[PDB]
DNA sequence: GCATCCGTGAGTCGAGGAAGCACAATTTAACACTTTTGTCAAG
DNA sequence: CTTGACAAAAGTGTTAAATTGTGCTATACTGGGAGCCGTCACGGATGC
């Protein structure tokens, strides 16, 4: 069937031995002379298949015939030899080794549900402490051992094997106790040592023995090599031995019948035990354990009186037990293991739910977080105890391979080495546990396969990194291969490297269309090959493809031919162009390629921008879609010629730039003389005599008798712009003098340049009467004006007509720019002869301000600030005298053209080409005083070039570490919005948002209007919720808002008739994983309602996140945004009112106080004595009204005023970044952003459900549990709107795909595996993981389903 | 959280034996191992099960043949009468004796660890493989011929370290014998190196190594010797490139390759339509286009009932005609 | 540290044995360097170039050495400075440590100079950094010449107080990239140090 | 409530690629002899 | 449709070298070694 889920969970040991087809028992990975793979190991063919295809390793079968079949010499399957990129092996661990993922991510959920600290379990983990599981009646230090308790080493070993302690004695001394004796704590044993706890003594080696014959004390000396066989004060008949020896030379005996006595001992051990005399046979033996009433000795004369050790000593024919318990205590993941086995869930979860009414708060949030654990084992049908490993799965070998190299040598992967380590320290521990090694080394070598396991699942998580021996580069383990920026998910998941595709530096082509692209002959021969192979087949230029293939290897044998037939391969066919970075979706573009000589991709001058492209050295990637659907697609939807406007704010993107312009602008505008300039006459014909006197200039404001004309518009009267074009022609005229000429009927005055422009607008159309609407001829044709005539004519014509016209201003623009002498000289950068006076000025200030410093008036910190501030002036004055100087003198230079017409600069650049380069900054902030007061054209000195170079470093560094910033900001936007799609015509909501016209300004504290920029980024191509009545029009609900209608409602707004305008929104939507078509409103790039199926999320993160270079960064730019998307509680946070009344201030020399004061509330705010109050005495709060100047936390806010007032401030309060930057952004993007921010909600009383209070889940869940809960008459779920960033909305999403490839791939992997998580594939990233199509766009559900057929098929069918 | 301190601190809590408790701990494990080969004589069973019974009990419980069984066989070593009992209760004392012989001397396998490190395994790992050593030296250990333990024991713990290292020290097995040529091979070069004042080459090399040695046979030795390189190893200061980015995969065939194989198929199955029937059937069979593998005249012979002969004159035949059809059209020569 | 030559023209081998790196094995990592370091320090004047430098990610990471600059046994950058004793500039040139420049008022290598006498009555100079305005009895070092503010490759730049520190950075850099031609030839407009 | 610690995150393309030894057990290279095609005349 | 004759060609049985795996050294040795180092931000985590 079809893939429609993807399911997460743990897999049991019985799993993961299901998956393997064979256990890995050597670490040898292949031969090292024959490189053929080793049996049993890490490469083995009879575990993971066969290397090549329908070959056992014997070389017995080596045909499909045999398919399915395992031969008998080798084991080996004959089957396809890829098969080894999917068999798995496992690896059967002696001991149990827990998880590292359920271990060390905090909050741990083995810890969580055995309630143990982290350093508990890491404790009992790597083997530090034990934990008991059987106290057996175990005391330790008078109290009795509980189950689960921790125990050290000291306290298990002395409950487990007793206490006893050793004291060497000096040599030579003799002890005073003798052997067998009870000794208390503090007794002397010999006269130098005393004894610290209380037991039998014993003598350890004698080195002396003194028998006593009877007739005579003979002594006998004892060597190390000597041990004595006899107890103290045995009767020793004639012939007993009395020493053992080597050599029996040395051995000593009795010679007579006497009593043995110890001395000389070499050390006496004091044992806490209990000592039981015998006569017969023992009925146990020495490790035996015996309790109380144990039969010992004797057929049950003798037997024990308390737990402990048993041993047998036949020197002294006495039975010892060393007072011990059966005390069961274990480490690492095996005790762990047995714990989890024994937790009943059902009962955990009882008596969680139990002490979830305890009132305080921090017990219910512990018992809420330990129940979230249980309910999701409890649902997932996991069990607790697979997160400890008891085999661990082998990944396949082609995914971790050991090739060889071109030149011989072997390449392999880390995976290998950390296999190879488990392996071996697997193997060695079943050897040591087999030889029955001492618990110490058990101990080791468990610790070390634990930390082995770990070092494979997680390398550096806990300790210290594994790096294979010589080098310090730590070993790729499995979490680091699907984690990071260089992981499986974002290197191999959500990107891949693509065939068919090239790259090529790029050319400027102004000879192409807009949907045209300059594509190399040979880039395009390679890209079409497998396409001109078919071609070359079908004509005779060869006689099948593999020849065709042939023909094109070798350049010498390519004919003139392929280059024809490569021609009609691309007929019709587009091809993606793409530069990087792709901050937008207008990075990547599709053009009809035309096949070009050379080797530079061809690009069109209008789309530079969209790409921020410049020809300095940028290269574009080349991709060809395949199919008709990837061509129909590419063709219709991303075609340059129909992408005009921008998807931001829906005004142009490709429109004319810095040379059209500057050739259009330069034809459009209007010569000024000054040689008549006022003169007055009485007839015309007065005014021409005196033009050919030379007394007055052809374009010269004089008055013939009562109106102010010129002699141009007088001498020259055009009958058509023909004739006066012809004239122009002739040279009788320039395009710049102001004429008369008739026009479509009417009189005109303009020049002949601006008729000109009438009819390139006109024909470009096909329409006179529409395009004399569209233009406005009066003024000479900036970047703005442009700009609003492609707007225009994209709503009265369409795409078709405007690209056609942006084609006739990019083709006359060029022109007129090339031939009209736009250059740059030394002497265009004109110095105003006001700034010598300026500076004479500033000086003389300065110098007063010196002499007033001088004689104490003022400080220094004012003198610092007196001086910035004549500097700051002195500097706003050189640029209005510089521009001054341009529009009355110079209205035509090349600097002053450039910066009006919007072509290139601006105001402080030209400043400081021309006026002075002004004040500069320090390295620590602080300006210098002296300021730089020179310009590039006069040239800066060393010292002041010096200065300077610290801010040009400072805004260099700014820019490098901007980019990551807004970079990583939109990767988060993306990650929160990508499942949101238009999905629906409408969700039939009644709410909306009431867009207010009017801003309360606080300097004036009254009503202001908005600027239009600022209402029409928050009204355009917006549905109306209700019908409005402005100015005798009847704007009825649900109509979509354009431009009209919003200047419209400005205009009402001027005329005091409307304050607010009620619209849909994504903020009021109630479609379910996106909006609907009536709460979006316009795709912006169309200029229409929104087509249902498109990714807004998509284009709402790229259009934030676009402009996010351009804010500046030095609470303020970038930074101020990105804390508002992450909804961040600023450290200077402004005050707010809680609740709403009456301020009573009550400053005083000790503190500051504001009372909030109400009918029977007063509220007490102790500002700060440094608080720039905003409110005075006498005013009326409402609550959550700032009450102090700053940034208002978003999250109070939320609490003390509500939801929507949330959504308004975050909306409104990021669009000031963007518009104090000049960017123009619809507030429809930031609203779809706040929507995801304001998704979730939290529990306050579950009600009839099994909710815990203080769980968060999403509001549309709350609200379809609520409505259910009443259908069957039961009490609802009591929620609270609770407000989070982008970052930890993202992560806290349903989808664990999404989540796992965005951040925290460790812990998002880890609660979806324990909660056994369903992922449903909605959003865009979980089907490109998968490789499906995508829900969006051509994708969608909507459309994804149409039918086309024609009329005669139809009624054979019917 | 330092698995190596750790370590130290838990060998450090058993103190040093003096001479007389080493003796006395050896001399109880030889005593008891005789005790166990007595006990296996007397009662028939095998020695190496008994011993595991008696080890099984002094380690206790605490220790993962089934426990029935060890009971079953404990029983019945304590129900013989107390001659024999006296055996099975040295049995016990000495398997005690080897237990802290071997946790009193852990302090000397880490001694002689700590020279061995740098050369393919970790501290830790040259340590275990020492113990195993260690504990095999408490076993071959004798106490009559009255020399130290730890003199008898460094050439234990030496021996299985240095084993460990030419057997766990690289990715891909050398043998010993071949470990052992290579060091030898090394120390050659190294000698001749600061000799010569400069690199050998491989006729320096093979000269000085003996006789049966020539230039090629040290080159194929160095050659053999090469430890694979890793597949994630950066390069360039970036962090962003890896060798596994440059190393194309040969063995899945291309989309050309593929491509091609089926426009042969197709293009010989049209050939081979002008064939008659049975003639197509029989190079079909014989070139194993039909079930894969190659039959031969008699095999084929049986599917048709024909013998040897005629199978290999009209198979002939019908090759000549496929070339003659192939030369009047030339469709089938570009793929060979 | 050890880096493969860059020898696209002489001036590329020359600027690359004269580049102080403040990364590599001990310095500082190219994500964890904050402004400061990356920033033109007033003791960089004839020590370090404050133009020349890789825009991006490695800005103020990697800069050259100033023309005149030399690294003494220590380890610390000197420039040269001309002694002037009762208004007077001599030749004797001392080469001083930013520790050492901090005590004096130094003066600027533009200061109008009638012969060896300072012929200016307002001084321009530098103390600790600072821009001053002196008289000539207050001036205790001279700048040997405007080059050694700036390294090899930006003092090849005619007409560099016309130009933008970020374009200038741009043009130095280039410098380094131009290919050897056949029938290369000199510029028309130099320097002086071609 | 609060320092303190631990963990996780920080733009895109491109271009750069240090024992030996003895002995046993196991595998492998060479032959030598059959058994089986492959290829001829004979029809 | 064969029928015998031959001629390589793949299969089988010994057979020895060649390679590979394992055990063993007896004066006395008894707790390692490189780490050393210029961000800053958040969320969270017991702890107190
Ligand atoms: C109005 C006139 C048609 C006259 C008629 O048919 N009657 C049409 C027919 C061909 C058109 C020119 C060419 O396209 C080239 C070029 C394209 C640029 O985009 C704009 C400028 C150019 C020069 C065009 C101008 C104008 O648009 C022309 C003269
Ligand atoms: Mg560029
Ligand atoms: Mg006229
Ligand atoms: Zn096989
Ligand atoms: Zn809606």
């Amino acid at each position: 069937k079809e893939v429609r889920k993807v399911r997460i969970a743990l897999a049991s040991p019985e799993k993961i031995r299901s998956w393997s087809y064979g256990e890995v028992e050597k670490p040898e990975t292949i031969n090292y002379r024959t490189l053929k793979p080793e049996r049993d190991g890490l490469f083995d063919e009879r575990i993971f298949g066969p290397i090549k295809d329908y070959e056992c390793a014997c070389g017995k079968y080596k045909r499909q015939r045999f398919e399915g079949k395992v031969c008998e010499r080798c084991g080996v399957e004959v089957t396809k030899s890829i098969v080894r990129r999917y068999r798995m092996g496992h690896i059967e661990l002696a001991t149990p080794a827990a998880h590292i993922w359920f271990v060390k991510d905090v909050p741990s959920k083995i810890g969580t549900l055995l309630d143990l600290s982290a350093t508990e379990l890491e404790q009992v983990l790597y083997f530090s402490k034990y934990i008991v599981l059987d106290p057996k009646g175990a005391i330790l230090n008078g109290v009795p051992v509980e189950k689960r308790q921790l125990l050290t080493d000291e306290e298990y070993r002395e409950l487990r094997y007793g206490k006893q302690e050793t004291y060497p004695l000096p040599p030579g001394v003799d002890a005073l106790v003798k052997d067998g004796e009870e000794v208390v704590k503090g007794q002397e044993l010999a006269p130098g040592v005393v004894s610290r706890l209380d037991g039998v003594a014993l003598y350890r080696f004698p080195r002396r023995v003194r028998v006593e014959y009877v007739k005579e004390p003979k002594d006998y000396r004892v060597q190390p090599h000597m041990n004595v066989v006899v107890p103290e004060g045995a009767r020793v008949e004639a012939g007993d031995k009395i020493v053992a020896a080597i050599d029996p030379e040395e051995e000593v005996i009795a010679e007579a019948e006497g009593v043995v006595h110890l001395h000389e001992p070499a050390s006496i051990l004091v044992v806490k035990a209990r000592v039981y005399p015998f006569e017969d046979d023992v009925e146990v033996s020495t490790g035996d354990r015996v309790a109380p009433g144990d039969v010992l000795a004797d057929g049950g004369k003798v037997k024990s009186d308390v737990y402990g050790r048993v041993e047998v000593d036949l020197v002294r024919n006495v039975v010892r037990v060393v007072e011990s318990y059966d005390i069961d205590a274990r480490m690492g993941a095996e005790a762990i293991q047995q714990l989890l086995k024994e937790l009943d869930l059902e009962a955990l979860e009882k008596e969680l739910l139990e002490e979830m009414k305890h009132p305080s708060r921090a017990r219910r949030a512990k018992a809420r977080k330990r129940l979230e654990v249980v309910r999701a084992f409890l649902d997932s049908g996991n069990r607790p105890e697979w997160m400890i490993l008891e085999a661990v799965p082998v990944l396949p070998p082609d995914l971790r391979p050991m090739v060889q190299v071109d030149g011989g040598r072997f390449a392999t992967s880390d995976l290998n080495d950390l296999y190879r380590r488990l392996i071996n320290r697997n193997n060695r521990l079943k050897k040591l546990l087999a030889q029955g090694a001492p618990e110490i080394i058990i101990r080791n070598e468990k610790r070390m396969l634990q930390e082995a396991v770990d070092a494979l699942l997680d390398n550096g998580r806990r300790g210290a990194p594994v790096t294979n021996p010589g080098s310090d580069r730590p070993l790729r383990s499995l979490t680091d291969i699907l984690s990071g920026k260089q992981g499986r998910f974002r290197q191999n998941l959500l990107g891949k490297r693509v065939d068919y595709s090239g790259r090529s530096v790029i050319v400027v082509g102004p000879q192409l269309k807009l949907h045209q692209c300059g594509l190399p002959k040979r880039m395009a021969l390679e890209l079409f090959k497998p396409f001109l192979l078919k071609k070359m087949e079908e004509k005779g230029i060869a006689p099948n493809v593999k020849a065709a293939r042939r023909m094109l290897e070798r350049q010498r044998d390519i004919k003139d031919e392929v280059w024809d037939a490569l021609e009609e391969v691309i007929h019709g066919k587009v091809v993606l162009l793409n530069r990087a970075p792709t901050l937008h979706r207008l990075g990547i573009q599709a053009f009809q390629p035309v096949l070009v000589e050379g080797q530079s991709i061809q690009l069109h001058p209008l789309v530079c921008e969209a790409f921020n492209a410049d020809f300095d050295g940028d290269q574009m990637a080349v991709h060809v879609p395949l199919s008709s659907f990837a061509q129909a697609e590419a063709r219709i939807q991303m075609l340059s010629a129909h992408n005009l406007l921008s998807p931001a704010s829906g005004e142009p993107l490709a429109k004319p730039s810095r040379d059209i312009i500057l050739g259009l602008y330069y034809i459009t505008q209007v010569r000024k003389e000054k040689k008549g300039a006022g003169l007055e006459f009485a007839t015309p014909e007065e005014a021409l005599a005196a033009h050919e006197r030379g007394e007055v200039a052809l374009n010269a404001p004089i008055k013939v008798a009562g109106r102010e004309t010129s002699v141009g518009r007088l001498k020259y009267v055009f009958a058509n712009p023909d004739e006066a074009l012809l004239a122009v022609a002739h040279g009788i005229v320039d395009l710049q003098d102001v004429v008369t000429v008739r026009y479509m009927g009417k009189r005109l005055e303009t020049s002949p340049g601006r008729i000109l422009f009438a009819r390139i607008v006109a024909e470009a159309v096909e329409d006179e009467k529409v395009a004399w609407e569209l233009i406005q001829l009066d003024v000479p044709q900036e970047k703005n004006s442009l700009k609003d005539l492609v707007y225009q004519a994209f709503l009265r014509l369409g795409m078709e007509k405007t690209a056609r016209l942006l084609d006739a201003l990019k083709y006359y623009g060029f022109t007129f720019s090339t031939t009209s002498g736009i250059t740059i000289g030394i002497d265009d950068a004109v110095i105003p002869e006001e700034k010598k006076q300026y500076l004479e000025e500033a000086d003389r200030k300065l110098l007063q301000i010196e002499q007033a410093y001088e004689m104490g008036f003022l400080t220094d910190r004012e003198r610092y600030d007196q001086i910035l501030q004549l500097w700051t002036e002195t500097t706003e004055k050189v640029t209005q005298a510089v521009f001054k100087n341009f529009e009355e003198n110079y209205p035509f230079n090349p600097l002053y053209v450039m910066a009006q017409s919007g072509a290139r600069g601006n105001p402080q650049q030209i400043r400081q080409l021309c006026g002075l380069r002004g004040l500069m900054q320090k390295p620590s902030g602080e300006t210098f005083e002296v300021p730089v007061r020179s310009s590039f054209r006069e040239g800066l000195t060393v010292l002041e070039y010096f200065i300077s170079s610290h801010g040009a470093r400072k805004g260099g560094a700014d820019t490098a570490l901007r980019t990551a910033d807004s970079g990583y900001l939109t990767r988060k936007l993306v990650d929160v919005t990508h499942e949101i799609v238009v999905r629906e015509a409408d969700c039939g909501t009644t709410n909306y948002i009431s867009v207010p016209l009017f801003q309360p300004d606080e300097v004036t504290r009254s009503l202001r209007l908005r600027k239009r920029a600022d209402i029409e980024a928050g009204l355009y191509g917006r549905v109306l919720a209700r019908e409005v009545e402005v100015l005798g029009v009847r704007l009825e609900e649900g109509r979509y808002l354009s431009m009209d209608d919003v200047h419209l409602l400005i205009k009402a707004a001027e005329a005091g008739e409307i304050q607010e305008v009620p619209v849909r929104s994504p903020l009021t939507c109630q479609t379910r994983y996106g909006v609907c078509q009536k709460c979006y409103g316009y795709d912006l790039s169309m200029a229409r309602p929104v087509s249902i199926g498109e990714a807004v999320g998509i284009v709402a993160a790229q259009s934030i996140g676009e402009p996010g270079t351009q804010l500046t960064m030095r609470t303020q730019g970038l930074p101020r945004v990105i804390e508002l998307f992450e909804a961040r509680r600023p450290k200077a946070k402004a005050v707010i009112s809680e609740i709403d009344g009456v301020v009573r201030i009550e400053e005083t020399e000790e503190k500051l106080s504001v009372f909030v004061e109400s009918e029977g509330f007063s509220k007490e705010y102790k500002l700060p004595k440094e608080a720039r109050l905003l409110v005075k005495d006498g005013d009326y709060v409402e609550a959550g009204q700032p009450l102090t100047r700053g940034a208002i936390d978003p999250h109070q806010l939320l609490e003390a005023k509500g939801p929507e007032a949330v959504e308004r401030y975050l909306v409104e309060e990021i669009q000031k970044v963007y518009r104090a930057q000049g960017v123009k952004l619809h507030d429809k993007h930031i609203e779809i952003v706040v929507r995801q921010m304001m998704k979730y909600v939290e529990v306050t009383d579950p009600g009839d459900s099994r909710l815990l209070e203080g769980q968060v889940l999403e509001k549309w869940d709350v609200e379809a549990l609520n409505e259910r809960l009443i259908a069957e008459g039961k009490t609802p779920v009591a929620w609270k709107p609770l407000l989070m960033g982008v970052t930890k909305s993202a992560l806290s999403t349903k989808s664990w795909l999404s989540a796992a490839s965005f951040q925290n791939t460790t812990h998002v992997l880890t609660e979806a595996a324990i909660a056994g998580k369903k992922d449903e594939l909605i959003g865009l990233k979980e089907n490109v993981i998968l490789g499906r199509l995508i829900p969006a766009g051509t994708g969608s559900d909507f459309v994804r389903f149409t039918q086309v057929v024609d009329q005669k098929t139809l009624k054979a069918i019917e | 959280s330092d698995p190596v301190r750790q370590y130290l601190h838990e060998i450090g809590q058993v103190p040093l034996l003096t001479l007389e408790e080493e003796v006395e701990l050896a001399r109880k494990v030889e005593e008891g191992m005789e005790a166990i080969k007595k006990l296996s004589e007397i009662t028939g069973l095998d020695p190496d099960l008994i011993r595991e019974v008696v080890r099984a009990k002094i380690l206790g419980s605490a220790r993962v043949l089934d426990p029935k069984t060890v009971e079953e066989i404990d029983q019945k070593l304590k129900s013989l009468p107390k001659e024999h009992k006296r055996y099975l209760h040295i049995a016990r004392e000495g398997e005690a004796a080897r237990q802290h012989l071997i946790e009193a001397n852990l302090r000397l396998v880490v001694s002689i660890a700590k020279k061995y490190t740098g050369r393919g395994l970790s501290f830790l790992d040259l340590i275990q493989e020492g113990n195993q050593g260690l504990i095999r030296a408490v076993e071959k250990f004798e106490y009559k011929r009255r020399f130290k333990f730890s003199t008898y024991a460094t050439w234990w713990i030496r021996q299985a370290i240095n084993r460990a290292i030419a057997d766990q020290a690289r990715t891909i097995r050398i043998p010993v014998h071949m470990v052992e040529t290579i060091n030898k091979l090394s120390r050659t070069a190294r000698q001749l190196q600061q000799e010569l004042g400069r690199e050998p080459t491989y006729e320096e090399i093979a000269e000085a190594m003996g006789p049966g040695w020539d230039a090629k046979r040290v080159e194929e030795t160095l050659k053999i010797a090469q430890e694979p390189v890793s597949l994630e190893t950066p390069i360039g200061d970036e962090k962003d490139s890896f060798y596994g980015d440059f190393i194309p995969d040969e063995h899945l065939p291309s989309p050309v390759d593929a491509a091609t194989q089926s426009l042969l198929s197709e293009e010989l199955e049209k050939a081979l339509s002008k064939l008659s029937e049975r003639e197509a059937m029989v190079l079909k069979l014989r070139k194993g286009l039909i079930d894969g593998r190659e039959h031969t005249l008699e095999e084929v012979g049986a599917f048709f009932g024909v013998t040897r002969e005629r199978i290999r004159q009209i198979e002939n035949k019908a090759l000549r005609k496929l070339k003659y059809h192939e030369s009047r059209t030339r469709k089938l020569r570009d793929f060979l | 540290l050890s880096q493969f030559k860059d020898e696209t023209n002489p001036l590329s081998s020359l600027r690359h044995k004269r580049r102080i790196s403040a990364l590599g094995p001990g310095g500082l990592t190219r994500e964890r360097a904050g402004f400061d370091v990356r920033d033109v320090h007033r003791t960089h004047y004839g020590r370090i170039c404050p133009v020349e430098t890789p825009e991006g990610a490695n800005i103020g990471l990697i800069t050259s050495l100033a023309a005149y600059a030399r690294v003494d046994e220590l380890g610390f950058i000197r420039t040269p400075y001309r002694r002037v004793v009762g208004g007077v500039v001599t030749d004797e040139v001392v080469y001083m440590t930013a520790t050492e420049e901090d005590r004096y008022t130094i003066a600027q290598a533009n200061t109008p100079l009638e012969g060896n006498r300072i012929a200016a009555e307002r001084v321009v100079a530098r103390r600790k950094g600072e821009p001053v305005i002196v008289s000539p009895e207050e001036v205790e070092f001279m700048d040997v010449s405007p080059k050694q503010v700036f390294s090899v490759n930006t003092n090849l730049i005619p007409f560099l107080e016309h130009d933008d520190a970020n374009r200038a950075l741009m043009g130095s850099n280039m410098q380094t990239q131009a290919v050897p031609l056949i029938r290369a030839q000199a510029p028309v407009v130099m320097t002086g140090l071609e």
